[PDB]
């Protein structure tokens, strides 16, 4: 309500990253309060101060020594630390928590070697009409359009322990006419 | 910590929806309701004080939504005249004390509301198993879930390796996807993938599940078509480790 | 702009003419002394008219003031938050509002209007602000300070004080007396003669 | 040098709540509970600061909720009426043509629940009345004043009838002109 954000931020995992808000007329009774929202839970307390410096496990927060900005600080980065960033004002003159529009976060995976390939795999039982896409660089994307074929977006998963990111991206149709590289805009290296 | 019932719901338009916010742990002299249309912000609706009428931010219709506040551990939230657009995302939270008291929140409830519970489809679970061209070009083995045809997006798929639920591996959709767009009770679909080690896929000795977990009709509710009621339930699907061929 | 409060928790338990009454009291209270400069905090509470337990930012922590606040104490103080948040109420709530207040409290100033007639002289002081004020009877230019009685002085209840000093005077036209008032709202002694 | 009090209650079975702001005995505001309203003591307060009314419901509940866990800590002991103590005078000294208000002063009592009536010649006056919420003492009893302007006038003689649970009859404080 009496914040202001920039609305996303993108960033790459084991850097730090800043988050920057402005609160330019914060009253001194009042407390800077940041939340995260993962994708769909309730909000989540992150930390909050009054001056200068806060910190606590993997994250910090810097006041501004006018109070008029701060800053949320994420050590190091991790996917799982993709959300939205709500920065807040809560205390002797706001008894209400409003909100506002926040900053939604992306942590790029780092893709360590591309290995870009458009797969096929049969169904386990015949069922349904399937190409998995996987191993490809972050910055790649994949663009569906079609009323019987579906096409997912990009995500990615985390062989943990094995230090290994994949960025899985699938399709899939009902149609006889539909077979996997065949697509909006694509890579070289291919299958 | 902080209950809402239900999480999920679905309701045929023109009912009421009741959600309870509990603080299990507490006395709640506050209780804030907020609620969250999808892409968009968490927005207060109501402030509740322990014995008291509720207060209504402004923009917030009057009459649509009811607080009762009776307990100082429970209050309830009760949607009137369930409406289509009143599908959405709704947090309470409890405080216990006023200025500088922490808010905690519910974990949320997830209200869809539909004309006619005619268009709530449990989900249909499909494995398919990892390709082999990506096994010899690449070294790893990709498992691939899909559910299809469900209604609404209220699910939940999670992997179960040889009984146990893995994250390692796993990344599915953040967004179930709908399969009639010009549709308004379009049928979901999502998918999601689960990747090891060729190594370890290869083996038939070992055993993989995608799990479903669908949330639909409570045995409270009203079924008249001949197909099986659409409740809460769970649709799975299995294969094994696949040594070479 | 902007005016802060200090809120409370519940203590330790649950909820929840002529019938008994019950009555709970919190009183949250800035003391301070030479401007902001030093200033002390109290969080208290009461019970009817007892106060059981009490936040004191020079202990530092709440203390039972009878047994009845004995549970509370123990269960606030437990409240790692609730305590970091109290011991800074001396900057964040009282030198703040003391600040925001400060020109129109602190800084208030109304002036003394004196008059003097009886009714031994009523020399009666109406409608200033702030209370410090000094009522001198004179004889003379000498001060009377025999045979002086007053009124004390009087909160209106809408921001102005009154005050009547009555003088006992022989009562013969023997000579001038001098009823001098000195105020922060006067640079110098408002003095206002009969004889 | 200086007091500022942020002092409220909550009173059963009335259930009845007042949250306000003491300065040197002074009230600075007070918040109206019905109206969701800060309202300054004197109009000019509100052009130098805002305070954020819907707290004070807040703490209004905290209060409510700390009285019901002390009653049955107390097992249930009630509070004692404590009688007031009036007082009549006058804002200005008194003169014959000139206008006035009279201060009625209530001291000294609780539960801070009471019934003040402005009459003239044993009837009832209400035109420009006015009054302030009960106020805090050290002692944490209450004061109060009531305000009515009036005329110098030989004939007239006015009364301030209080009423209050600790008094065994309503209470008259006789005023005139002398």
């Amino acid at each position: 309500a009496k914040t202001t954000q920039p609305n996303s931020m993108e960033s790459n995992e084991e850097e730090p990253v800043h988050l920057p808000c402005n609160h330019s007329t914060i009253s001194g009774t009042d407390y800077i309060h940041w939340y995260r929202q993962l994708p769909s839970q309730g909000p989540e307390y992150v930390i909050h101060g009054l001056t200068s410096n806060v910190n606590n496990r993997m994250a910090s927060l810097a006041i501004a020594e006018d109070r008029k900005s701060s800053t949320l600080i994420l050590h190091r980065a991790t996917l799982r630390d993709a959300a939205v960033y709500y920065c807040t004002v809560y205390g002797g003159a706001t008894n209400k928590l409003i909100f506002g529009t926040g900053t939604l976060l992306a942590v790029q995976p780092n893709i360590q070697n591309p290995d870009p390939a458009v797969y096929q795999l049969r169904d386990s039982k015949s069922s349904d009409k399937v190409c998995l896409f996987t191993d490809f660089d972050s910055q790649t994307n994949v663009s569906s359009k079609d009323s019987d074929v579906y096409i997912t977006d990009k995500t990615v998963l985390d062989m943990r322990s094995m230090d290994f990111k994949s960025n899985s991206a699938v399709a899939w149709s009902n149609k006889s006419d539909f077979a996997c590289a065949n697509n909006s805009i694509i890579p070289e290296d291919t299958f | 910590v902080v209950s809402q019932h239900p999480s999920w719901v679905i309701a045929k338009s023109g009912t009421s929806v009741k959600i309870e916010c509990r603080s299990l742990d507490f006395q709640a002299t506050t209780m804030f309701w907020y609620r969250q249309f999808p892409k968009q912000s968490l927005m207060l609706m109501a402030t509740s004080n322990e014995g008291s009428k509720a207060t209504y931010e402004q923009g917030v219709e009057k009459d649509k939504f009811l607080i009762n506040h009776a307990s100082l551990t429970l209050s309830t939230l009760t949607v009137t005249s369930a409406h289509p657009e009143d599908s959405s995302f709704y947090i309470c939270s409890a405080r216990g004390g006023s200025y500088n008291s922490p808010l905690h929140f519910g974990n949320g409830t997830r209200l869809t509301v539909t004309e006619d519970l005619k268009n709530v489809f449990p989900p249909e679970v499909a494995v398919f198993e990892p390709s082999e061209a990506e096994i010899s070009h690449t070294q790893k083995a990709t498992l691939v879930c899909l559910a299809t045809g469900f209604y609404p997006d209220h699910v939940e798929l999670s992997w179960w390796v040889n009984g146990k639920e893995v994250h390692s591996g796993v990344s599915t959709d953040p967004q179930p996807l709908k399969e009639q767009p010009a549709l308004n009770d379009s049928r979901y679909s999502l998918s999601s993938r689960l990747r090891v080690s060729a190594t370890f896929w290869q083996n038939p000795r070992n055993h993989f599940r995608c799990q479903v977990q669908f949330y639909g009709l409570s045995e409270n509710d009203e079924w008249t078509q001949d197909r099986a009621k659409p409740v809460t339930q769970i649709v799975s699907a299995e294969a094994w480790g696949r040594a070479d061929c | 702009f902007s005016w802060g409060a200090e809120g409370q928790r519940p203590g330790f338990g649950s909820g929840g003419d002529t019938r008994p009454r019950f009555l709970e009291q919190v009183k949250h209270e800035c003391h301070f002394f030479n401007g902001t400069e030093r200033v002390r905090f109290l969080d208290r509470y009461f019970y009817h008219q007892e106060e059981y337990v009490r936040f004191d930012s020079d202990v530092g922590e709440y203390r039972a003031v009878t047994e009845l606040g004995r549970p509370d104490a123990e269960y606030w103080n437990s409240q790692k938050d609730l305590l970091e948040q109290k011991r800074a109420a001396v900057d964040t709530y009282c030198r703040h509002n003391y600040g925001v207040g400060e020109s129109f409290t602190v800084q208030r100033r109304v002036y003394p209007e004196v008059t003097v007639y009886p009714a031994l002289l009523v020399c009666s002081v109406n409608g200033f602000y702030p209370g410090s004020i000094e009522v001198r009877w004179f004889r003379n230019g000498q001060e009377e300070k025999t045979g002086v009685v007053s009124t004390g002085l009087i909160q209106n209840g809408d921001w102005t004080f009154q005050t009547l000093v009555m003088l006992e005077t022989v009562p013969r036209s023997g000579e001038v007396y001098t009823c001098q008032v000195e105020h922060p709202s006067l640079t110098s002694p408002l003095t206002v003669e009969w004889r | 040098e200086h007091v500022i009090i942020q002092a409220e209650f909550y009173l059963n079975p009335d259930q009845s709540g007042e949250f306000m702001f003491d300065f040197d005995g002074d009230e600075i505001f007070h918040v109206d509970m019905a109206k969701k309203e800060t309202v300054w003591r004197l109009e000019e307060f509100g052009r130098f600061a805002s305070f954020e009314a819907q707290g004070a419901l807040a703490n209004i509940a905290v209060d409510k909720a700390n009285l019901e866990i002390m009653t049955k800590r107390s097992n249930y002991t009630p509070i004692t009426n404590v009688p007031p103590e009036v007082t009549v005078l006058t804002n200005s000294p008194v003169e014959l043509r000139e206008p006035n208000v009279l201060i009625c002063f209530i001291d000294k009592f609780t539960p801070p629940v009471v019934n003040v009536t402005w009459l003239r010649n044993g009837k009832p006056v209400t035109t420009g009345v006015s009054e302030t919420v009960f106020l805090p003492r050290e002692d944490h009893l209450f004061r109060k004043f009531h305000y009515l302007p009036f005329l110098p006038s030989t004939e007239d003689v006015y009364d301030c009838r209080v009423e209050h649970w600790g008094l065994d009859e309503p209470l008259l404080k006789h005023w005139e002109f002398d």
